[PDB]
């Protein structure tokens, strides 16, 4: 006799493993939405509550690749996020508003 | 929200009938779709006389009105020999121009899709579950098998056996708030006027603000320019501005002081319109033919214009 | 390829009542009946609260409850 | 991996491939409808969004907000269904989260993400689990229970062909998903056929098992007759009014609508099984293997042959022994059991 088995059956092929690296900068969100120092402050918080929270429950893993300091796509987006639109004028000689 | 669900969860078949054939799923995307969307149909096409409206009731810019977008500014700086009668006819700058696309000879119907028009048995204070109930029965009340709202429905000014059924009567101030409304469904224009001149009211003839007149007419109109007849040039104009006091007629209009008003009717159109009520023709023509049809036939009848009436704003939405 | 699973749809027969209330029947067994009709909902009548809220206050209180 | 479309090709094995450079993500970028929002509302939106993706890495889901549709879609090259089943199974794992920077009214954090994507090979929808119900057996005596071992464990039927299905090593991410899928065939005595194993035990008489079936029925198999059922053969039974039968009340169905069935209809099959099988499972105290589907006759007997042949007579149960012979004989040589059973009780 039988019954019914409602529940999909998956036959596995394979498993494709992954590493992403999510970045979060509040300076960055900060610039975008025209907050006030008040606010900023309020943003800090707020960031900080959610994300310590995640860090508090969760014990380190060893993942076998490379470093990601050593990858480009590491380095160029990590100068971007810190240093996008600081510039250095140098003047001819040192002359002050008169 | 919606697409994060979608891309997790397969279908399942579940072993009972269509919804597409039960009453309260056709009942129910109708209202979703056609609630307050009705058609109104002149006795025969008479546009909007004049391109001028003089309205002195609606408070100037100097909250946000509606009017604002039809009002003609008075700037100090123009063109050398510029005139009204150039770019905006026989209006009076510091009024309001209506623009040719509102004062069509064809137009026959308006079509309008908005909750702003309905007597007192209607009220935001009570409950949508309320208030659903109230139109549905109120709309099988006044109706016989056919889509044509009964005579009753309308209000006094749009036919002789109107008793506001359904409908409010239009109002003074509603012309501020509600511009493309008036001028479309009015069946005549009254005028409202401040301004020495009219109905022959002389300076003299009078038997903070007080008794004086809003704007007075000066001498003619006239620019003058110091060798440079092509940008920059001083205007005189052949009315005074109203932006130091910009609240006069609105004040006026509610008595907080005597002044002498002018107001002159002018006839439109015939007191004898005809209203169809497309939730009404929804349920009816879902019984014949099936909702999937019926909806994609009244979605493009929305569209007839080319701008969809159901996404326009609620006190806006207003087409020939 | 168009999946459609009929895992709740396999024995070819179905028992179905006209009211909730009939779930209660005492001459009833152990088996699985369906209310024959569909109930439909619109959320905008559901969720009073935004109703009587404006501008971005009405569309973050409809974000949480999505 | 050097890229995600390397993972289809065709002389892989089946194991766990890593793609070799991280996918590098910025929060900022991703979310687009902060960017455009002011004061507070973009402040409180961002605290929505950061407070559901920490709810998806307590229960090891994926929160796909930070992952384009189209680009894994395209790498990957599967169907807009296949898309949904693979979304669906795959699990997260959080292996660091760093602080970075610290102000007053600033700061920065870091978070490592490994993902684990199982890659389907086949995906089954219509599917019945097995339930052995087996026969009951009245050997020289003794009540014995019998049973086949079925060589699957699910039958599928998506439109007309039927399939059977044998697992191994399955777990459950919402879905069952197992390594190994071997397809069968049902048991028989042909060369088409499965030769399978059948396995003989002793019960407590009388005998009686009544499941209530779902629809309305009622599943019995019992030593003893009652509402005309017969006994030893099991059988689907259902009634036209309410009634007592075996101690319990079988009432009658509700009326049911008719829909489209998918009903497995399992072969017919003729099983011989030995003469003395009562014998055989009682001298065993446990459930005993007693042929093949498809065994001959000559090897069969040559199974319990030796092993039943040394119950010989003995001088301290002669009497015990003489009325086992009888109930032995009965069927075979009726005129010697009554006589066997005469001197028996002498
Ligand atoms: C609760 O749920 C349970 C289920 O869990 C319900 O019980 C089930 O109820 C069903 C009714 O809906 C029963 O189905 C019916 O079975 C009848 C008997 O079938 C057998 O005999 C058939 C005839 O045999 C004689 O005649 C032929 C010549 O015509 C000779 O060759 C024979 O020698 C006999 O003399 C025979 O056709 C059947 O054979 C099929 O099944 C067996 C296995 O059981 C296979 O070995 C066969 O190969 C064959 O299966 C294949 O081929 C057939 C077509 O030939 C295909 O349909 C199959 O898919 C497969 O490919 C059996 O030996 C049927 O008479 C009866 O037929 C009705 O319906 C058909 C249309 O489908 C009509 O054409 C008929 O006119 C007739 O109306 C029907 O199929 C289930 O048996 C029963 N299940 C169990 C396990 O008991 C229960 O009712 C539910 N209770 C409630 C309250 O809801
Ligand atoms: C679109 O359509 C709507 C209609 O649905 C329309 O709203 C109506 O607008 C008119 C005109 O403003 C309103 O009528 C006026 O009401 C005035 C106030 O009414 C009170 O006082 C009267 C008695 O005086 C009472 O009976 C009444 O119960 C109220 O208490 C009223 O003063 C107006 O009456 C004067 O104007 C009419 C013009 O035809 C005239 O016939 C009268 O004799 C009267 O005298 C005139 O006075 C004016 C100055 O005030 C002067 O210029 C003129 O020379 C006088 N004429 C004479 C002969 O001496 C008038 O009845 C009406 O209430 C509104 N209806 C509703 C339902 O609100 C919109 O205005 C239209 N919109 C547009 C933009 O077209
Ligand atoms: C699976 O299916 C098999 C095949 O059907 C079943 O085994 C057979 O069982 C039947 C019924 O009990 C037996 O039938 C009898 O056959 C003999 C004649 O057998 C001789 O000739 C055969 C010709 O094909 C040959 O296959 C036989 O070979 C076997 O035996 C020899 C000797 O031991 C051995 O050396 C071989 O290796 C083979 O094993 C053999 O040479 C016949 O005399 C019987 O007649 C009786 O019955 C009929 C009909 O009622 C009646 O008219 C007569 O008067 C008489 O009473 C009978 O037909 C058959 O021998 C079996 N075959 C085999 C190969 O064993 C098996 O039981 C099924 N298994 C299960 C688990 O269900
Ligand atoms: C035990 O098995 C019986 C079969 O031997 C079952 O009897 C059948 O039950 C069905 C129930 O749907 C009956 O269908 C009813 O038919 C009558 C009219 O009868 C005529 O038309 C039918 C086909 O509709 C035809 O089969 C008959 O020969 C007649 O010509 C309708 O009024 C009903 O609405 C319903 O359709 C079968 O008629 C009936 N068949 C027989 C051969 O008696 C019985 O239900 C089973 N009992 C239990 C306890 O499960
Ligand atoms: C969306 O905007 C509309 C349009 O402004 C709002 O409707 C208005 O609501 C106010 C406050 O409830 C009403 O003002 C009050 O009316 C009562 C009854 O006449 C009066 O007793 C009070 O003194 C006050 O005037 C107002 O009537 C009403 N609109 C109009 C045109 O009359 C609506 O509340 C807004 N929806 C929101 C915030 O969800
Ligand atoms: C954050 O604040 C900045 C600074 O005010 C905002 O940028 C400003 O955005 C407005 C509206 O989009 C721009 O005004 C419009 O500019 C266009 C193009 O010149 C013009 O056609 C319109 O008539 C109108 O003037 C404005 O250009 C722009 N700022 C400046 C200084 O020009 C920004 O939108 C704010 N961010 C938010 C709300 O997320
Ligand atoms: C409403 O009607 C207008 C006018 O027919 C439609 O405008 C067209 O939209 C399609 C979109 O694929 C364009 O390819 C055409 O070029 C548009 N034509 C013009 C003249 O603008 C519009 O799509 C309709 N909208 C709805 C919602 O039905
Ligand atoms: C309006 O209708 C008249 C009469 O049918 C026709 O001559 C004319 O072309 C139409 N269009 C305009 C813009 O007048
Ligand atoms: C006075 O008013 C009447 C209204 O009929 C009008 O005909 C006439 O032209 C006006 N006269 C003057 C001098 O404004």
């Amino acid at each position: 006799y039988y019954e019914p088995h409602p529940e999909p059956i998956v036959v596995k092929e394979r498993v494709l493993g992954l590493s992403q690296i999510l970045m979060i900068n509040s300076e960055n969100i900060a610039n975008n939405a025209n907050l006030t120092q008040e606010v900023k402050k309020l943003l800090t918080e707020m960031v900080n509550e959610e994300m310590q929270s995640l860090s508090d429950v969760m014990i380190d893993f060893e993942i076998p690749l490379g470093d990601p300091r050593d990858q480009e796509q590491y380095i160029h987006r990590k100068c971007y996020q810190e240093f996008a639109n600081c510039y250095l004028v140098k003047y001819k000689e040192p002359k002050p508003w008169p | 929200e919606m697409q994060s669900l979608s891309d997790v969860m397969i279908d399942f078949e579940i072993p009972l009938g269509d919804p597409r054939d039960q009453e309260q799923y056709i009942h129910r995307k109708c209202y979703q779709e056609f609630a307050n969307c009705y058609l109104v149909k002149y006795k025969e096409p008479k546009p909007w006389p004049k391109e001028g409206l003089i309205a002195d009731q609606c408070p100037l810019p100097g909250n946000r009105q509606s009017i604002w977008d039809y009002y003609i500014k008075v700037e100090s700086i123009r063109p050398a020999n510029w005139t009204t009668k150039s770019k905006y006819g026989q209006a009076r700058l510091g009024s309001f121009y209506i623009p040719s696309s509102l004062r069509q000879i064809n137009v026959s119907h308006v079509l309008f899709c908005s909750d702003q028009l309905y007597s007192k048995w209607y009220n935001i204070e009570n409950t949508i579950e309320q208030n659903e109930r109230f139109l549905l029965n109120k709309l099988n009340n006044l109706t016989s098998g056919t889509s044509v709202l009964k005579k009753r429905a309308l209000p006094k000014d749009w036919s002789s056996q109107g008793k506001n059924a359904l409908f409010r009567e239009i109002n003074v101030l509603d012309i501020c708030s509600k511009p493309e409304s008036v001028i479309l469904l009015n069946t005549s224009y009254y005028s409202f006027s401040l301004w020495e001149g009219d109905c022959n009211f002389t300076k003299d003839m009078i038997s903070p603000y007080a008794c004086r007149f809003w704007r007075s007419k000066n001498e003619k109109e006239e620019t003058k320019c110091r060798d440079g007849e092509t940008k920059r040039c001083l205007y005189y104009p052949l009315w005074d501005s109203p932006e130091s006091t910009y609240d006069f007629g609105y004040l006026a209009y509610q008595k907080n002081f005597p002044s002498p008003i002018c107001i002159e009717q002018q006839k439109i159109r015939d007191q004898d319109y005809e209203v169809y009520s497309l939730y009404q023709e929804c349920k009816i023509a879902s019984k014949a033919y099936g909702i999937d049809t019926v909806l994609f036939s009244l979605k493009n009848f929305l569209n007839y214009t080319g701008t969809p009436v159901n996404e326009m704003p609620n006190a806006r939405a207003f087409v020939g | 390829a168009k999946l459609r699973s009929m895992g709740y749809a396999l024995t070819g027969a179905v028992q179905t009542l006209s009211q909730i209330s009939d779930i209660n029947d005492e001459n009833l067994q152990q088996g699985i009946y369906l209310l024959r009709d569909h109930v439909i909902t619109l959320m905008e009548a559901t969720l009073h609260d935004i109703s009587v809220m404006e501008g971005m206050f009405a569309v973050q209180h409809l974000h949480t409850h999505l | 991996l050097s890229q995600i479309s390397d993972i289809n090709d065709e002389n892989l094995q089946q194991g766990i491939y890593l793609l070799r450079d991280h996918v590098i993500t910025l929060m900022e970028a991703t979310l687009h409808d902060i960017s455009v929002m002011e004061g507070m509302f973009a402040v409180q939106h961002l605290h929505t969004h950061l407070n559901h993706l920490k709810t998806m890495l307590l229960e090891r889901r994926i929160d796909w907000t930070y992952m384009s549709s189209t680009w894994l879609q395209q790498q990957l090259q599967k169907s807009d269904d296949e898309m949904k089943v693979i979304k669906r199974i795959a699990r997260s794992l959080v292996y660091y989260v760093k602080q970075t920077h610290s102000s007053p009214t600033a700061t920065a954090w870091e978070i490592g993400l490994y993902y684990e994507l199982v890659i389907p090979k086949h995906i089954y929808l219509n599917n019945w689990n097995v339930v052995n119900i087996g026969h009951l057996v009245k050997s020289a005596g003794q009540l014995t229970h019998v049973t086949i071992a079925h060589p699957y464990e699910i039958i599928n039927k998506e439109c007309v062909e039927t399939i059977y299905l044998h697992l191994e090593d399955c777990t459950r991410q919402d879905y069952v998903i197992c390594d190994v899928v071997k397809i069968v065939q049902p048991c028989g005595n042909s060369s088409d056929t499965s030769d399978c194993p059948v396995w003989a035990e002793a019960v407590k008489e009388p005998f009686v098992q009544v499941n209530p079936l779902k629809n309305g029925s009622y599943l019995v198999l019992a030593s003893s007759t009652d509402c005309q059922i017969p006994p030893y053969v099991p059988s689907i039974v259902t009634v036209n009014e309410t009634t007592s039968c075996f101690g319990l009340d079988f009432k009658r169905p509700l009326v049911a609508e008719e829909r489209l069935s998918f009903e497995p209809r399992l072969p017919n099959l003729q099983l011989r099984l030995p003469h003395l099988v009562g014998i055989i499972a009682k001298i065993k105290g446990i459930k005993i293997e007693v042929t093949s589907s498809g065994e001959s006759i000559k090897e069969q007997i040559e199974r319990a042959k030796a092993e039943l042949l040394r119950l010989d007579i003995h001088e301290g149960d002669t009497p015990a022994w003489i009325q086992q012979l009888a109930a032995a004989t009965k069927d075979v040589w009726p005129a010697a059991a009554s006589a066997l059973q005469g001197i028996g009780n002498f």
